[PDB]
This record gives structure tokens, C-alpha cells and sequence, in this order.
């Protein structure tokens, strides 16, 4: 399985995930019932970016799966693979937005899951300014807790906003690594869709900071590839849903290194297996200053 | 039907109309319906017995020749002899320019102008280097190559890049090289009356021969002229006819042998010879070339590129040519016919190639510099015959970018490697994005003009289609000058034609979408580039989504070079029909079994898009069996 089908394997994995729990959010709740991110003004922010559509109740967010589903097409070049991995991000975004609306407390501590608005406008003035000189987007698992508490706390003492998806937020608990906003460690969630709370941060960058209105894609790529400076960390073996996500951060011009072996693309998709040099070869990818 | 695609070339064609000169596409008007046996291969005439012809339809008419051969052999023999002398004209190349290498020093005229290439290239020859003169290392070097052309014992040199499982393949398929001039030699005697009568036989015997062309004539020729004249670096140019000045004198190369434009570049510059071009009354001095030897000094100088083959009478047409320096290859003899209708000296240099009616002066090997001073003060002091009231240049030039060695390729490769993972001076990057499928495969357009296709347009059509698939291209020869005065060697035409994986290839890296990587030899470092693809990703050439073309080739060099090609295990698309459809054996040997002996073969589409469309197909069918 090449690139460009591991790519299509994972959106079509997010899109079945996600086409799960919207049926299981509109047996249980309705289609009438409220569809919502705690405190934002964007609605789903991945969709509004895309198409300019708010998502307010639970049947229009069964209609936007047609937006995955029109963002997958199985043919081997670059703009498709890009497409679909926007496909599995727009995805992850309606499995979070069922997820909210199906449980009251979806995340628990130290998971905070979605991140509202005056948390991105607190953000934004060390972002620009460059006290946060990048963001550090760390999934997975690495083989041990303390090359996981090195990592990250290699990237928070350079000024870093650090954000964990998956086993590496237990392993970084056990490398006691001290976590909250004002740490800039934040951990999003243990499952692979949590990853998109972080690229909703970039997208309302590109919708608060940028001024881009909805609906305008191209202009918020551009504008998340050439001024916010994320990378992705991506740690112990991938599936292809994985492969997926990572894909839509490469939509969104953000460069993926791993640790495991694949199909290297210059620039995009880097492996790095010294966990020693990983901090400097991300900080090299994505052009960072300290 | 029209004459070519280039507005250019339509306008001078126009003028040669009014001024009663006849063309090359007069002549083939000429020709009218040319004859049916000899385009399909079935005529032989290898010895007094014949002339004989047989049938191109099986079954029917005469089916042997005299002496009893069948059409099978008969274009088997027949393709056989092209291939030799391709082959015979490559290696000729090489062998004056590995001579030239032998005869370098320190103080002399041709000397060693990169030296790093020099130890590279002993390093591949078990040439010692270490504490060494470099000239005695270069003479060394040269000795090697040399015996490379005609050692009857023992087994020859071949470059590093080339894959073991490739050269394993050759050995026990039974066509690995010998010395160049003895397979040579070979082909020459198996064709003769009465030896060989089978066509598999045959084919392999030109596949073994063609192999002295690609690893060995040409790769050196390539190598040795980048250790004397300096490996290409990215260099900007302008092509097309609009070069010529009308206020300067114009001197115009063409051919194929470097050593003599190198130093006519070298006097250009000369402080008598400015003196003397200002005196009679010019800007100054504007050197053009025009075919491989245009390429050469435009790849190394940036020399201006007035045209490719089919455009060489119409350089004189304009009536602005002062001098036109002609050494072998490729020179239409019409031109000494053409240039009496002008004030423009025809000047023939090599014994090689005499020309009837045109003006002998021979270049001096033994000093090179004051024989090229000679020659190009006869082209300066003929600016005062010109008659300006004949001349007409078009306001028709283009801003071209080449090269693309595989030295300078991998510079620029380096821009796009993570500095904490590395390494450094690979072709990594690029084995990187064609094993992701951000490109789609490599592409060779290669070849000559053909009065049988509109002039350009199959090169231009090929290469615009294998771009928008995201087929990264490489440019050799008259196809690169399609190129070059189209426009598609420029930065900006990535984003122009280009599909997306290609366009942020080309963004990345910050390289045209189109790479002319030189002459016709220097199809040897596309060898060079496919083969370190292969050794570094473990696999034969053949397991590689690569393919060459070439659209409108019309030499018996062309034929050499698809059939080497193709026997490195490379897929060849043909423009222009072989002779060869009167023998089915051929055909199937060519287009079917050559597959199962060494991974690749030939296709014959006269189309330009089904080409493209049949490139894509085998490229991704080729990804699909790789795994990627
Ligand atoms: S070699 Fe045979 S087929 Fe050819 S001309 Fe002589 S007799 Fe005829």
C-alpha cells in the first residue's frame, strides 16, 4: 500500500467513523437538536472554512458528510491527496462535534479537548509576536515516558505551544511534565480525532487573526501555511488513519516527521528516528527561530 | 499541412518563398510518395546479387531475396546497420574528445578545468590519484578511455552508476559491451552476405552494440568534456532565430564536436578580434550555435541557441549570418548550395566531413586556439560583404534556463534535504518524490526534427502532456531546443503547464518543470541520473516509472540511442516510424519480446497525446508492480 492509498484507506476509515456516530447522534438526540463547540463563534470551524456553512443542529450536521465524501476522490496525484486528507479532518471534526453534542463532558482532565475562542485570541498576541515562536502537534506514542517528557520538554523551554494526542499525554504525565495553558502543554484528547482541536486553532487563526471570511479555503491554507508555524510530531506506529490526518495537516501546510519509516516526501514528510535530533529537525522543517 | 509551429521558422520560410531558395521541406516535397519497400525495410542491397525486394505483406509476392534471405532478415539486417552507424557516429565523438583529454598540460590550450570530476572519473577507471600531478591523472584517464574503444582482451569499463543486476541481465542475456570499435565491427560483418539469416540473433547483436554507444562512447565523450570544458551549472540563454544581430557579426556553430566551439568562444573574446569586428564596422562579435554543438556552448557559457536541425538553412535565409562553422553530424549539405544565394562562408573544419563548394579550413588540433582565431577572423572579416538590404531578423527569441547536469540536479536537491537527517549530495529527493507519487515518473524527450511531423510540434505536444501528468522531463539535443524557443525551460512555465505534484516539485526545488540536461552524448547522464535512482533504491532500471521519447528523431544516432535505451531496461516511445513494419519478426521482437529479455521495449505512436496517454498508462502499470 503506497502513499496516496494509505491517504484514502484513513479518510475512508474517518468517514465511517464519523458516519457511525452521526447515526448514533440522531437515533439518540434527533435531528432538531442543537449541534455545537463549547464558546466559539465559528460553529465547526473546519467546515465553515471550507464551505462557509454553520452547522447548528444534528440533521445538518448528518448533511455535512457529504462534504467528506465529495473531498475523497481515489486518483494518484497531489491535489487529491490533499483533498482527502482535508476529508479526514473535516471527518474528525463532525466525530468531536457528535461527541459533544451525544455527552455532556465529553473530555476529562488532563484532556481539554475543544478550545474556545478568547483562548485563541489570549494565544494570538504571543503567536505574532513571537514568544510562541511555533506549535508543536505531538501524537502518538514514543518508546518510552522520558524520551516523551525530553521531547516536550525540550519544546516547552524554547517557548513552544506543545499540544499531545494519544498515549504520549499518560506518557508525559509520567515524565512529569507540567501541563496547562500558561505551561503550553495541552493536551487534547487520547483519540486521533482530538488532533483536529488543534487545527481549528489554526484555522481561526486564519479567520480571527487573518480576516479571511468563510468559505474562502485556499485563502486559509495559504494563510495557515505561511503564518502559523505548526508541525507534527507524529510517534510510534501509524495507521492509516493516521497517515490520514496527517495528510490534512500537510493541506494545511504544516510539515509531519515521524519515527517510523514512510514514503518521504522533501519538506512534508520527514523521518526522523534519533529522538535526539527531533526537536532540531522540526524546528529545521518548519523554519523556526528560537 | 504546415511547416512547423514556430512563427519564427513559418516567417523566414515565407522569405526563402521570396527569394527562390529551396528548403528542406521543399525537397521532401520532392520526393513525393516515397518508396513503399524501402520505408518498410524490405529492400536489401548488402551485395551485387541484388538489388532485391520482397514483400512487406507476408504471404504474398516475392518472399526472398536472391541469396534466400526472408524480410525478416532483411530489416533485421538492415535496422542492425542503422544502429552501427549511430553508434559509429557516437563513438567517433567520444574518441576525439578522450584524444583531446590525452593531449591536455598545464600551459597549453586545453587544459583541466575541473578536477574534482577528474579524480571522480579516474576513481571509476582504477585510476590513482593521490598525490598526483593532475595532468599526469588525466592522461592516465585518458589512456583508459582509449583502450576502452578498441581492447581485444579482457573486459571493459563501465560506469559506477550503472546497476550489477543490470550488467548480470547483459551477461546472461549474451549482449554485455565489448570494446566500442569492435562491436562496431561486429554488426558490420554479421549483415555482410551469406552470415547472419536471424532476426532474435541480429537484434541482440545491435542491442550489444548500442551499449557501447550509451555506457561507454557517449558517457565518456560526456564525462571527459565536463573534466576539460567544466561540468554545466544552471545558466540562462536565449533561443530561436531572433538571436542573430542585425548590426553585429554573426557567427553561427554548428555540428556536434565541442573542442572546436570551445575555442572559437575563447577567440570570440580575443582583443584583435574585437578590434578587428568594430573596425569593419560592427557592434561586435555574436556567437550562435545551433544543434549539439549550440548545446555544448550554451550549456557551459550561455551562448545563444539560434536553432535546432530543421531550422539550420533558415539561419542563413535571414542573410544577417556572417560565418557558419560547421565540424560533423547533422550539417545538411544543402547549405553549401543555400549560403552561394547569400554572402555567407560556409566553413567546413573537420576531415571527417568535407563539403563540396564550401570553404575548407581545418581545425588544428595541435593548437587549437590560433586555428579557431583563423577561422573566426575569415567569419568577421566577411561582415563587410553583408547586404542589409536582404536582411531580416524576427523579433522572435526566448529566455531559456539549462544546465542540468546531474552534478547541478543534485545541488539543487540539496535545497529540500532536512539538514539534521540528510544526506547530502544524493539524488535521495528525488527517489523520494517518485517512490511517494508526488511525481509520477521521469521522462527523456530526446531526438531530432523530421519533415514527416510539423516542425516541433510532436516534442512540444509530448512534453506539455508529461508535465501536466506530473512527469518531471529531461531535455537532450533538438527536442531541448523545441523547448528552449517555446518557453518551456523557464521557472514561471511551472506554473503554467505543470500538474500540482510536479508545480510544488518544481516550487521546492526552484527548477523549470523542463530540465535540459545538453547534447545527444549527454542522453548519457540521463543514465547517469536513472541508474543512481536505481542503485539507490536497490532495484534494475527496469522496476522504474521512466521512459523516453522521441517524438520526431530522424538519424541513425536516434536509432542507436532508443535501442541502447531500451536495452538499459528504459521503455522508448517513437515519434517516427523504423523501417522495420515489412518484417513481422521485428516488429514483434522490438514492440513484444524484448520485454521478457530485458524489461522494456519499444512503442511506435505517431501521436503525440496517445503517446502521452500510453506513457502514463506503463508508468503507473511499472508503479504498481514496484509497489509504490
Ligand atoms: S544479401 Fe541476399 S537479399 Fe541482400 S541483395 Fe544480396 S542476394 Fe539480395
Amino acid at each position: 500500500m503506497n502513499l496516496f492509498q494509505t491517504v484514502f484507506t484513513g479518510s475512508k476509515q474517518a468517514l465511517a467513523a464519523a458516519e457511525g456516530i452521526v447515526k448514533q447522534a440522531v437515533d439518540e438526540k434527533g435531528r432538531d437538536y442543537k449541534v455545537a463547540f463549547p464558546d466559539t463563534a465559528y460553529s465547526l470551524p473546519v467546515i465553515f472554512a471550507a464551505t462557509g456553512k454553520k452547522i447548528t443542529n444534528v440533521g445538518e450536521l448528518e448533511g455535512a458528510l457529504d462534504i467528506v465524501r465529495s473531498l475523497i476522490v481515489e486518483e494518484e496525484m497531489l491535489d487529491k491527496l490533499l483533498n482527502s486528507g482535508l476529508a479526514t479532518a473535516v471527518a474528525a471534526e463532525i466525530i468531536e462535534a457528535a461527541k459533544y453534542v451525544l455527552s455532556d463532558a465529553p473530555y476529562a482532565e488532563p484532556c481539554v479537548g475543544f478550545i474556545s475562542d478568547p483562548i485563541i485570541r489570549s494565544l494570538g498576541v504571543p503567536l505574532v509576536t513571537g514568544d510562541i515562536p511555533g506549535v508543536a502537534v505531538i501524537l502518538g506514542e514514543c518508546p518510552d515516558s522520558e524520551t516523551a517528557a525530553k521531547i516536550i520538554k525540550d519544546y516547552q523551554s524554547k517557548g513552544l505551544l506543545t499540544c499531545l494526542v494519544g498515549k504520549v499525554i499518560d506518557q508525559a504525565i509520567e515524565g512529569k511534565v507540567k501541563m496547562g495553558l500558561d505551561l503550553r502543554v495541552i493536551p487534547l484528547g487520547y483519540d486521533v480525532t482530538s488532533v483536529i482541536h488543534v487545527v481549528t486553532i489554526a484555522i481561526r487563526a486564519a479567520l480571527i487573526f487573518g480576516g479571511i471570511k468563510g468559505g474562502q479555503l485556499n485563502d486559509i491554507l495559504k494563510y495557515t501555511a505561511e503564518r502559523v508555524p505548526a508541525f507534527v510530531n507524529a510517534f510510534g506506529p501509524l495507521s492509516e488513519l493516521v497517515v490520514s490526518a496527517g495528510a490534512g495537516a500537510i493541506a494545511l501546510g504544516f510539515p509531519v516527521l515521524t519515527d517510523q519509516v514512510v514514503p518521504e516526501v522533501p519538506t512534508l514528510l520527514l523521518t526522523q528516528k534519533d529522538y535526539d535530533k527531533m526537536v532540531k529537525t522540526s524546528l529545521e522543517a518548519r523554519n523556526i527561530k528560537i | 499541412k504546415a511547416k512547423s509551429i514556430d512563427q519564427a521558422t513559418l516567417q523566414l520560410l515565407d522569405k526563402a518563398k521570396q527569394d527562390g531558395v529551396e528548403t528542406v521541406w521543399d525537397r521532401k516535397a520532392d520526393m513525393k510518395v516515397q518508396c513503399g519497400f524501402g520505408s518498410a525495410g524490405v529492400c536489401c542491397r548488402n551485395c551485387s546479387m541484388g538489388p532485391c525486394r520482397v514483400s512487406p505483406v507476408p504471404g504474398k509476392g516475392v518472399e526472398r531475396g536472391i541469396c534466400g534471405a526472408t524480410a525478416d532478415v532483411i530489416v533485421s539486417r538492415n535496422f542492425a546497420r542503422m544502429v552501427a552507424a549511430g553508434t559509429a557516429a557516437h563513438s567517433d565523438h567520444g574518441r576525439s574528445i578522450a584524444l583531446s583529454l590525452y593531449h591536455t598540460s598545464k600551459d597549453g590550450d586545453i587544459k583541466v578545468k575541473d578536477e574534482n570530476k577528474l579524480k571522480e572519473v579516474a576513481k571509476s577507471f582504477n585510476v590513482e590519484t593521490e598525490g598526483r600531478d593532475i595532468y599526469d591523472i588525466a592522461h592516465d584517464v585518458a589512456k583508459e578511455g582509449l583502450s576502452n574503444y578498441g581492447k581485444q582482451l579482457g573486459e571493459v569499463t563501465l560506469p559506477p552508476s550503472l546497476p550489477e543486476k543490470r550488467k548480470e541481465l547483459w551477461r546472461k542475456l549474451g549482449v554485455y559491451p565489448r570494446a566500442v570499435d569492435r562491436e562496431i565491427a561486429a554488426v558490420m560483418h554479421s549483415t555482410h552476405i551469406g552470415c547472419n539469416a536471424d532476426a532474435e540473433a541480429m537484434i541482440k547483436m545491435s542491442m550489444r552494440c548500442s551499449l557501447t554507444d550509451g555506457w561507454m562512447g557517449s558517457f565518456m565523450g560526456t564525462e571527459f568534456s565536463d573534466i576539460m570544458f567544466g561540468t554545466p551549472h544552471s545558466i540562462d540563454t536565449e533561443a530561436n532565430l531572433g538571436v542573430l544581430e542585425k548590426n553585429s557579426v554573426n557567427v553561427v556553430l554548428h555540428g556536434h564536436e565541442p573542442l572546436l566551439s570551445e575555442m572559437v568562444v575563447e577567440a570570440a573574446s580575443d582583443p584583435e578580434l574585437v578590434e578587428l569586428a568594430k573596425s569593419v564596422g560592427a557592434d561586435g562579435i555574436n556567437l550562435c550555435g545551433m544543434c549539439c554543438t549550440g548545446n555544448e556552448v550554451s550549456m557551459r557559457h550561455g551562448i545563444k541557441i539560434a536553432g535546432n536541425f530543421m531550422q539550420q538553412e533558415l539561419a542563413v535565409v535571414t542573410g544577417a549570418v556572417d560565418g557558419l562553422i560547421v565540424d560533423v553530424q547533422c550539417i545538411m549539405p544543402a547549405l553549401a548550395k543555400l549560403s552561394k544565394s547569400y554572402h555567407t562562408k560556409f566553413i567546413t573544419t573537420s576531415p571527417k566531413a568535407h563539403i563540396t563548394d564550401s570553404i575548407y579550413m581545418e581545425f588544428d588540433e595541435e593548437n587549437p586556439l590560433d586555428s579557431a582565431k583563423k577561422i573566426l577572423k575569415e567569419a568577421i572579416l566577411n561582415f563587410k560583404n553583408r547586404d542589409q538590404s536582404k536582411v531580416m531578423i524576427p523579433e522572435l527569441k526566448c529566455k531559456a534556463i539549462l544546465g542540468y547536469s546531474v552534478e547541478e540536479i543534485i545541488n539543487k536537491l540539496d535545497k529540500v534535504v532536512n539538514t539534521q537527517i540528510g544526506p547530502m549530495q544524493t539524488v535521495k529527493p528525488l527517489a523520494d518524490v517518485l517512490v511517494s507519487g508526488v511525481l509520477r515518473g521521469a521522462a527523456a524527450v530526446v531526438g531530432c526534427n523530421n519533415p514527416k511531423v510539423v516542425q516541433d510540434s510532436a516534442h512540444i505536444e509530448t512534453i506539455k502532456g508529461l508535465i501536466k501528468n506530473d512527469v518531471i522531463v529531461v531535455v537532450t539535443g533538438c527536442a531541448a531546443q523545441a523547448a528552449a524557443k517555446y518557453g518551456l525551460l523557464q521557472k514561471e512555465a511551472a506554473e503554467k503547464y505543470a500538474g500540482p505534484g510536479l508545480a510544488t516539485v518544481c516550487k521546492l526545488v526552484d527548477i523549470p518543470p523542463v530540465l535540459h540536461m545538453g547534447s545527444c552524448v549527454d542522453i548519457s547522464r540521463i543514465l547517469d541520473l536513472v541508474g543512481r535512482v536505481a542503485n539507490l533504491l536497490g532495484v534494475d532500471m527496469s522496476d522504474l516509472p521512466v521512459a523516453g521519447v522521441a517524438p520526431e528523431w530522424m538519424s541513425e544516432k536516434a536509432v542507436a540511442i532508443g535501442t541502447y535505451v531500451v536495452t538499459s531496461g528504459i521503455d522508448t516511445w517513437l515519434g517516427v516510424a523504423p523501417p522495420v513494419t515489412g518484417g513481422p519478426e521485428v516488429v514483434d521482437i522490438l514492440t513484444n519480446k524484448m520485454e521478457d529479455w530485458v524489461g522494456a521495449k519499444f512503442f511506435i505512436e505517431t501521436d503525440p497525446h496517445k503517446a502521452v496517454e500510453q506513457i502514463v498508462n506503463r508508468m503507473n502499470e511499472k508503479r504498481k508492480k514496484l509497489g509504490i
